[PDB]
């Protein structure tokens, strides 16, 4: 992950 | 007395109070020796006047009035801990055989606040002493037990031996104030996710004070309710593998030996690593692009590259330069130390996004700090000092240390430019931790976690430890704000999706408000 939207 | 437990404010966190025991002599042997009876004489009717106070069932009272022919009887958990103005109350109805003994209990005014900072007090029944157990009350027990005043030992942090008496108050660096925010803002997100671990720390950019900190699942030190299951302190003695937030520091090291260049276009998608597709966290990549880019977006492969351009060694050195695989010297009992993951090609790429690897939270604040202090690394402590309050004799007296500069001044300010990005960028994959009025930065921190006792990493559908390591006002910060997540039980979609931003946005706000820093525009 790191983000994600 | 055993000492008080302060804040920066003065505010009383834990202190002695003396509490009473309802005691009931029911055996006519006590009356037997003199005129006026001395115990309870007419059951039915004193237990119909005492069911005023307390757990008032006056049957409930006969009955234990009734029990066999004890000489005196107890009330359980109920026929403790009574205020003064129950016992005056009491002493006034002037009952047979009815009487109050005072006990001295540790009292903590707030229950549930900074919990597993704080620590809790037992009580030894037979004596009535009170001894830490965790936290505070433990590393400090010697200096606040007014008792023990033959060689006073702090626990392990090893000196300041200095051999009717009253004990040593604690100060600590906590504010109450942002307490609040902190244990309100966490309150929130156990009942939205139900995370099986949870934490967040507010510390002074520019001294290295812990403002507020706490963790869930935690206990009450009051009643002693979950004491015991989690002993560990998240903020000093738990590791994890703390995922983007790790990344950081990779791009520090790279950014000072001239390897990462904002603009030069780098090659994103997978990394073939030991026969494996170590790929970012979109598993197909965005093809060419900046490595400014790579960093706001959180590209696994972007620290892989760089490490490859930098080296292995130094990298290495790099970890362990920025407080990383060792302990932050902090006050703190058995202060965890982590391990910088580099046993082989896997686990050093896997590190420099933060995987393998373990740390404290606590190493991770010290490395941040050195972003906003132009290289240097500031120790974390929440001591502020140990005196007795009689002699003002100061036994231990915190301040601000630098514990390393592993880095420049110019890089530091280039690290802050990206930081800056990744939350106030266009194509920010991080605007859910944005706030009205205030200027943000920080970095994202989705990490898978391990199986607790062996195994590989825990699978399902988000089990993914999320946090977010945020500074404002941006360049110039007052606070960092420090918040993880650990698997999510529900809204675990949601949790991956915003992370940890529901409960930073709110802290930090209300913080900065407190502080009163300047706002901009609603």
């Amino acid at each position: 992950g790191g983000g994600g939207g | 007395m055993r000492g008080k437990i302060y804040d920066r404010n003065g505010k009383v966190l834990a202190e002695d109070v003396e509490r009473y025991k309802l005691v009931a002599v029911i055996d006519k042997k006590a009356s037997a020796n003199s005129k006026k009876p001395r115990h309870v004489v007419d059951k039915k009717e004193t237990a119909k006047k005492l069911s005023t106070v307390i757990n008032m069932k006056p049957e409930e009272i006969e009955k234990r009035l009734s029990q066999k022919k004890a000489f005196q009887i107890e009330f359980g958990r109920k026929g403790t801990n009574l205020t003064y103005q129950d016992k005056l109350k009491i002493e006034k109805m002037n009952l047979p055989g009815i009487s109050l003994l005072p006990e001295t209990e540790r009292f903590y005014p707030n229950g549930n606040f900074a919990s597993h900072l704080i620590g809790r007090a037992q009580k030894n029944p037979d004596t009535g002493e009170l001894k830490g157990a965790l936290g505070v009350e433990k590393i400090f027990d010697s200096y606040l037990s007014g008792s023990k005043g033959s060689l006073r030992y702090i626990h392990d942090i090893w000196g300041y031996i200095a051999p009717p008496k009253r004990g040593d108050d604690v100060h600590l660096t906590i504010d109450s104030n942002i307490q609040v925010f902190v244990e309100e803002a966490l309150d929130g997100m156990v009942e939205r996710y139900q995370p099986k671990d949870l934490f967040a720390v507010v510390m002074d950019a520019k001294t290295g004070e812990i403002l507020a900190y706490s963790q869930r699942p935690t206990f009450n030190p009051e009643t002693g309710k979950d004491f015991g299951k989690k002993w560990a302190n998240d903020l000093y003695q738990n590791t994890y593998e703390p995922g983007s937030t790790f990344k950081s520091y990779g791009l520090a090291a790279a950014i000072q030996e001239g390897a990462f260049d904002p603009d030069k276009k780098y090659k994103s998608g997978h990394r073939d690593i030991m026969g494996s597709r170590i790929s970012d966290w979109n598993r197909v990549g965005w093809g060419e692009i900046p490595m400014s880019l790579g960093f706001t977006y959180s590209s696994n492969t972007l620290m892989m590259h760089l490490q490859d351009l930098v080296g292995a060694d130094k990298m290495k050195s790099w970890y362990e330069r920025f407080g990383f695989g060792k302990s932050t010297k902090g006050m703190f009992d058995g202060e965890a130390p982590g391990q910088i993951g580099w046993s082989n090609e896997l686990q050093q790429k896997t590190s420099s996004f933060g995987q393998s690897t373990t740390v404290t939270p606590v190493q991770m604040l010290q490395a941040q700090s050195a972003f906003f202090n132009d290289g240097n690394m500031l120790k974390p402590w929440f001591v502020n000092s140990v005196e007795n309050p009689v002699s003002k004799r100061q036994f231990y007296k915190g301040q601000k240390q630098i514990a390393g500069k592993p880095i420049t001044k110019d890089t530091a300010e280039k690290v802050e430019k990206q930081l800056d990005l990744v939350v106030n960028s266009k194509k920010s994959h991080a605007a859910n931790y944005r706030i009205d009025g205030y200027e943000v930065e920080g970095k994202t921190g989705t990490a898978q976690v391990a199986a607790p006792n062996g195994g590989g990493y825990v699978k399902g559908p988000n089990p993914y430890f999320v946090s977010f390591m945020g500074d404002a006002p941006k360049k110039n910060p007052k606070v960092i704000v420090y918040a993880g997540m650990s698997l999510a039980q529900k809204n675990d979609q949601e949790a991956y999706e915003l992370g940890v931003s529901k409960a930073f946005k709110p802290i930090m706000e209300n913080t900065l408000k407190y502080l009163n820093v300047g706002k901009s525009k609603d």
